[PDB]
RNA sequence: ACGAUGUCGACUAGCCGUUGGGAUCGAUCUUAGUGGCGCAGCUAACGCGAUAAGUCGACCGCCUGGGGAGUACGGC
RNA sequence: AGAAUAAGCACCGGCUAACUUCGUGCCAGCAGCCGCGGUAAUACGAAGGGUGCAAGCGUUAAUCGGAAUUACUGGGCGUAAAGCGCGCGUAGGUGGUUCAGCAAGUUGGAUGUGAAAUCCCCGGGCUCAACCUGGGAACUGCAUCCAAAACUACUGAGCUA
RNA sequence: AGUUGGUGGGGUAAAGGCCUACCAAGGCGACGAUCCGUAACUGGUCUGAGAGGAUGAUCAGUCACACUGGAACUGAGACAC
């Protein structure tokens, strides 16, 4: 898909005999607004080159999510590193109640009512890791219902 | 010192499910038997058998379906240190109904869905999804 | 209070039409509406998410001429209601008496309709109402006082409402200058570029 | 009819009156764990037929002395 | 902490002490200037800061900072003080309100002249 | 006073030693200790990994920014 | 009768919407936190421009939130704060496995009470609103009776991991 | 140490160590007595997604007080704004 969003641009440095060498890191998310989504990281010596590399990396390794009509299936709670993430479905009139990496990830993924919240560190890359770990494990019915028939598991 | 046998049962099931095993054997009791039966009716295990001879052994055969185990998150709720009880209106939902929570009521050990069907609350034993 | 002053600065700042003149001649050939107002007009200057939310909310406010406290009241009452507060906000803002009078076509601009309402020239159900906030209920028959129906402004604005695009949710009788407000318009009928989700995001913070 | 209470005799050294301990379980208001509270009541025993350890039942009546407003109706278990 | 441990001893809220012990829960308080002097800021800054030592109606004695370019405070001047700490000056926790009782506010000020007690130029 | 790692109990791939003791036919198995690697899993990372810092239970002790200070006063 | 009688306050380096000139040169000063000022200062003081509110606008004081930063919901203790030097043991907390009973905990139901006002829903009046007002819902509690017996507690008899 | 219980009697509109004379040595307490500091309580109010946290202006219910310390009289009712 093609929906580009830029999350964070940071400037890092390494020390050499002579002084400091600077570089730029960029984090981006891509998706089609209907279930495909992925993130990418890039590094370069200029901001546009890093952004381009991040877009190219993010356009690969895109995954498919299972969403129940512009909203999640069930309340979920994921984590990565020291970051914890909580999301839960909301009514249609609700917006996206989230901040930073949450908002970009969920808006690009195609959901509109997510009402999320994060605990622990708010490092954007770890937050994105945690959010995709949570979203990639959305089961949806007819798959958790592989044990037996349908309309009895619910 | 095994002050909770049900937690031991669930821990055994989870540990040997993670280790890609096929059968779990444990000491049995008339509560673990009811829990095993209610899991069997929910398709979370293959079968369970109770041995004879004074010291019965309960054995359970697991399921895998795909490359990932069928039971991915099983957790005890009411422990001997807390003893949580809930009413009909307050029966917890796991994964918004996509899972099951085992409830012990005066009508026996059943699922939360059957608990509202009979309109009887009780003690929340564990949640499986 | 009320905003009194230049009205083409607001259009330039928001970057859109934002109807504030009579619309007789045009909008482009009065204010060169492609530069932000002030000394630094030519700079583009992209803006953050908070800036976007603020611009959207200010754009909506500047179109109906409502101040901040009354906008807070409208938002609170819309959130208290049922069914997607985002569109309930526009549902509420379209039922104002001055806005209704403007839609019926007795005023050139929103400010002119507001002055018609305030100066005791509009009767809602056959009695005078001079509050430019009176929520008009569906089925109300707005009219003009018989002592003021021959004002040149109403007749002059009638043809301007004649060529602006049919609202198709109010009716008017021109001989008696009396119309009926059938129902509040649906979200589709309004301009589908006012993205109210930005407003909801801004206020839920 | 009439509401009663049941407890265990813990002191009988007074004349024509006994001390009875009553146990109850109360849920902690915030932490939700059931904890044991106790009450010590003074009951009127006219004929001195109660011993330490006896499981008895009592009922509430008018005050008979300061801090004495209960009288026992039956002995349901006798101390060994 | 376990549930039983918490039953035996529940969790305690800490209390946050105010940074303005004088003027006990008061917006402003008046006092008398026992002396007006001038002092020097902390390391990274270099300046010559105007400060007045004030004895309050509480009986407290504190130090207040005088804002603006000029002032007319001297001995035995009745002043009003408000909260607010000056980062560079050690031990200065209060501000002197300009233009309230005896301070008269700054003159020839025309931008933001409500924090300095200056009338509209008109 | 240190494994800078509370006690008790139950589960979870393997390989190489070593101290006591058993069995079956130098080999195989099984206990109670004491060491070296290592799959999952865990951890911020280092690293831990049947002698867990993994999956769980029961009870107890302790922490809540750095200094002032494990100091002052009081008790023992 | 006439447009006549009726706009101000804060801010513009980042957090945070809004930028350039002129003075001054570690001074004068600013400042919620990072911090600005030593000769081209978008941070001091003015002027032009702009941004927020608006009969108000700012500052100070105070409470909760954000703070999952006392963590029941919902945190930790190898090295960041944090396992008592080590045992034994009292009060307390917790309890392997079968029957049978009891109904304290548990669950369901009925009845009484839980003042009015307030908060919430549907309405009715003041030209609107604030405001007033009808009915309902709620008041998550307590008490007494009836029923159930899976689990915990209590009682009797067992079993050997 | 009237401290805790019993008996006889007194006293009150009324139960009662409320009071009195004898008899006994009891009663309360780590489920925090006693002591020290602080404070009228509630319906409610403000914050918070909730659980909680803070708090008792205005309105309503109860309590206590009427320059300070005591006491009773009259009265259906007062220890009397
Ligand atoms: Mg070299
Ligand atoms: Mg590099
Ligand atoms: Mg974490
Ligand atoms: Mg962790
Ligand atoms: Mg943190
Ligand atoms: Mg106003
Ligand atoms: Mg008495
Ligand atoms: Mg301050
Ligand atoms: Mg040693
Ligand atoms: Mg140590
Ligand atoms: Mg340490
Ligand atoms: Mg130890
Ligand atoms: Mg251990
Ligand atoms: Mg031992
Ligand atoms: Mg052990
Ligand atoms: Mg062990
Ligand atoms: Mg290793
Ligand atoms: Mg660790
Ligand atoms: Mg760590
Ligand atoms: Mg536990
Ligand atoms: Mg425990
Ligand atoms: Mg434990
Ligand atoms: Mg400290
Ligand atoms: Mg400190
Ligand atoms: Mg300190
Ligand atoms: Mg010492
Ligand atoms: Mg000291
Ligand atoms: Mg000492
Ligand atoms: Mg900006
Ligand atoms: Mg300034
Ligand atoms: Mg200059
Ligand atoms: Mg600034
Ligand atoms: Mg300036
Ligand atoms: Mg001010
Ligand atoms: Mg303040
Ligand atoms: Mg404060
Ligand atoms: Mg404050
Ligand atoms: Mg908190
Ligand atoms: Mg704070
Ligand atoms: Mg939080
Ligand atoms: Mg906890
Ligand atoms: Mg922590
Ligand atoms: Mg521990
Ligand atoms: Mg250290
Ligand atoms: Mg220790
Ligand atoms: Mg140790
Ligand atoms: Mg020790
Ligand atoms: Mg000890
Ligand atoms: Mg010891
Ligand atoms: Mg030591
Ligand atoms: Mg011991
Ligand atoms: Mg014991
Ligand atoms: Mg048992
Ligand atoms: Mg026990
Ligand atoms: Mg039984
Ligand atoms: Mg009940
Ligand atoms: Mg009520
Ligand atoms: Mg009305
Ligand atoms: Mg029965
Ligand atoms: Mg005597
Ligand atoms: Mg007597
Ligand atoms: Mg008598
Ligand atoms: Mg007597
Ligand atoms: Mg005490
Ligand atoms: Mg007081
Ligand atoms: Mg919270
Ligand atoms: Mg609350
Ligand atoms: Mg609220
Ligand atoms: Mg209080
Ligand atoms: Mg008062
Ligand atoms: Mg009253
Ligand atoms: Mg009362
Ligand atoms: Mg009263
Ligand atoms: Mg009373
Ligand atoms: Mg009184
Ligand atoms: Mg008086
Ligand atoms: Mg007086
Ligand atoms: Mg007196
Ligand atoms: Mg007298
Ligand atoms: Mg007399
Ligand atoms: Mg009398
Ligand atoms: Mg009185
Ligand atoms: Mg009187
Ligand atoms: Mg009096
Ligand atoms: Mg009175």
């Amino acid at each position: 898909g093609y929906i580009e969003k830029l999350v964070q641009v940071n400037r890092v440095a390494k020390t050499v005999k002579g002084g400091r060498i600077f570089a730029f890191t960029a984090l981006t998310v891509v998706g089609d607004g209907k279930g495909r989504v992925g993130f990418g990281r890039g590094k370069a010596r200029e901001v546009p080159a890093a952004i381009q590399k991040a877009m190219e990396a993010a356009r690969r390794n895109m995954i498919q999510v299972d969403l129940n009509g512009t909203t999640l299936q069930y309340p979920t709670k994921s984590a990565h590193g020291a970051s914890k993430v909580y999301m839960q479905p909301a009514s249609e009139g609700t917006g996206i109640i989230a901040g930073g990496a949450m908002r970009a990830v969920l808006e690009v993924a195609g959901v509109q009512n997510v009402l999320a919240k994060c605990y622990g560190s708010t490092n954007p890359v770890n937050v994105v890791y945690a959010t995709f770990k949570g979203l990639k494990n959305m089961q949806a019915p007819e798959a958790v219902a592989a044990k037996r028939g349908k309309s009895v598991e619910e | 010192s095994m002050q909770d046998p049900l937690a031991d049962m669930l821990t055994r099931i989870r540990n040997a499910q993670m280790a890609e095993k096929t059968v779990v054997s444990m000491p049995s009791s008339k509560l673990k038997a009811a829990v095993a039966k209610v899991l069997k009716d929910e398709g979370y295990i293959a079968d369970f058998q109770i041995s004879s001879e004074v010291k019965p052994q309960l054995s359970i055969e697991l399921k895998y379906f795909e490359g990932k185990p069928v039971i991915e998150e099983v957790k005890r709720i009411s422990r001997p240190g807390l003893r949580q009880y809930k009413s009909v209106e307050q029966l917890p939902k796991v994964r918004g109904g996509l899972g099951v929570s085992i409830v012990s009521t005066n009508k026996g050990v059943m699922t939360d869905r059957a608990a509202r069907a009979a309109g009887v609350g009780g003690e929340v034993l564990c949640t499986v999804f | 209070a009320r905003y009194i002053g230049p009205k083409c600065k607001l259009s330039r700042r928001e970057g859109t039409d934002l109807f504030l003149k009579s619309g007789a001649r045009a909008l482009d050939s009065k204010c060169k509406a492609e530069n932000v107002p002030g000394q630094h007009g030519q700079r583009r200057g992209r803006l953050s998410d908070y800036g976007l939310q603020l611009r959207e909310k200010q754009k909506v406010r500047r179109i109906y001429g409502v101040l901040e406290r009354q906008f807070r009241g409208y938002y609170q009452e819309a959130s208290r209601r049922k069914g997607s507060t985002g569109e309930n906000l526009l549902q509420l803002l379209e039922c104002r008496l001055d806005n209704v009078v403007y839609r019926m076509g007795f005023g050139s601009t929103r400010s002119e309709s507001r002055q018609l309402v305030s100066h005791k020239a509009i009767t809602v159900n056959g009695q005078t109402v001079n509050i430019p906030s009176y929520q008009v209920k569906a089925g109300d028959v707005v009219a003009v006082r018989e002592k003021s129906k021959n004002q040149l402004r109403i007749a002059q604005a009638l043809e301007l409402c004649g060529q602006r695009g049919r609202v198709e949710w109010v009716e008017v009788d021109l001989d008696k200058k009396a119309g009926t407000f059938k129902s509040a318009p649906a979200r589709s009928d309004l301009s589908a570029d006012i993205n109210e989700n930005l407003i909801v995001e801004l206020y839920s913070k | 009819t009439v509401r009663t209470l049941t407890g265990r005799v813990v002191s009988d050294k007074m004349d024509k009156t006994v001390t009875v301990l009553i146990e109850r379980r109360v849920k902690h208001p915030i932490y939700g764990k059931y904890v044991k509270r106790s009450t010590k009541l003074h009951a009127h025993d006219e004929s001195n037929q109660c011993r330490i350890g006896d499981l008895v039942t009592i009922r509430e009546t008018r005050p008979l002395a300061k801090t004495k407003a209960w009288t026992l109706v039956d002995i349901v278990e006798r101390a060994v | 902490a376990t549930i039983n441990q918490l039953v035996r001893k529940p969790r305690k809220r800490m209390v946050d002490k105010s940074d303005v012990p004088a003027l006990q829960n008061c917006p402003q308080r008046r006092g008398v200037c026992t002396r007006v002097y001038t002092t020097t800021p902390k390391k990274p800054n270099s300046a010559l800061r105007k400060v007045c030592r004030v004895r309050l109606t509480n009986g407290f004695e504190v130090s207040s900072y005088i804002g603006g370019e000029g002032h007319n405070l001297q001995e035995h001047s009745v002043v009003l003080i408000r909260g607010g700490r000056v980062k560079d000056l050690p031990g200065v926790r209060y501000h002197t309100v300009r233009g309230s009782l005896d301070t008269s506010g700054v003159k020839d000020r025309k931008q933001g002249r409500s924090k300095y007690g200056a009338k509209r130029p008109k």
